[PDB]
């Protein structure tokens, strides 16, 4: 059981960026959740059950599909979305749960 | 509102053992799954163990972990990692997580530093 991100992106600054995760075996239930963690911070939720986001977090950040195959796509990209991206699966007894490798999320000028 | 404080991190032999601890405020484990994941240097997140709500919740394992880690419930409101046998490859940031909906680590400790070293 493992799972897999892109490597390094990069992107502009009203860009969007779509970061793609997979997983060898299909998710539990609709188990697939989304963090940000900027460096020197503890990890953020974004988003839970594939789709659904966490308090706070705007509407810029959208999460799909289901599988197996997942995206997160961040629309409108302000500068303090420089981070690393990480993906995290549950599903069944024992290695119940799993977290990919992370991508960083490098933005640039427009 | 609500917070979890990981404890007890050291710099410590290859070959000795370690416990950790979590400690919870503003809420309990009767409803919800406690986590422990651990980030080593210049490395991604890395899911150790869990164990499920309630006084009878169930342990799962990573694959790896199973021998040389031991997660338990002390308490309602204190989670513990054992660490055993431990190797150099075993420094990291070690972090509890609450498991607040269906596999949504909602919340977070700072997490604690774990060094193995001559
Ligand atoms: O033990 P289960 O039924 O596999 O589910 C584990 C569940 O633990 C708690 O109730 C919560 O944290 C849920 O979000 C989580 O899904």
């Amino acid at each position: 059981l493992v799972m897999t991100q892109t490597e390094s992106p990069v992107s502009a600054a009203g860009g969007t960026v779509t970061i793609k995760c997979q997983s060898s075996q299909s998710v539990y239930n609709n188990r697939l959740a989304w963090y940000q963690q900027k460096p020197g911070q503890r990890p953020k939720l974004l988003i839970y059950s594939a789709s659904t986001l966490a308090s706070g977090v705007p509407s810029r950040f959208k999460g799909s599909g289901s599988g197996t195959q997942f995206t997160l796509t961040i629309s409108d990209l302000e500068w303090g979305d420089a981070a690393t991206y990480y993906c995290h699966g549950g599903y069944r007894n024992d290695d119940r749960y799993a977290f990919s490798g992370g991508t960083e999320l490098e933005i640039l000028s427009s | 509102s609500q917070s979890v404080k990981e404890s007890e991190g050291d710099l410590v032999k290859p070959g000795a053992s370690l416990t950790l601890t979590c400690k919870a405020s503003g809420f309990d484990f009767t409803w919800y799954t406690m986590n422990w994941v651990r980030q080593a240097p210049g490395k991604g997140l890395e899911w150790i163990a869990s164990i499920g709500a309630g006084v009878y919740g169930s342990n799962y394992y990573a694959s790896w972990a199973k021998g040389r880690f031991t997660i338990s419930k002390a308490s309602s409101t204190t989670v513990t990692l054992q660490m055993t046998s431990l190797t150099v490859a075993d420094t990291a940031t070690y972090f509890c997580a609450r498991d607040g909906i269906n596999g949504g680590y909602d919340i977070w400790g700072p997490g604690t530093l774990v060094t193995v070293s001559s």
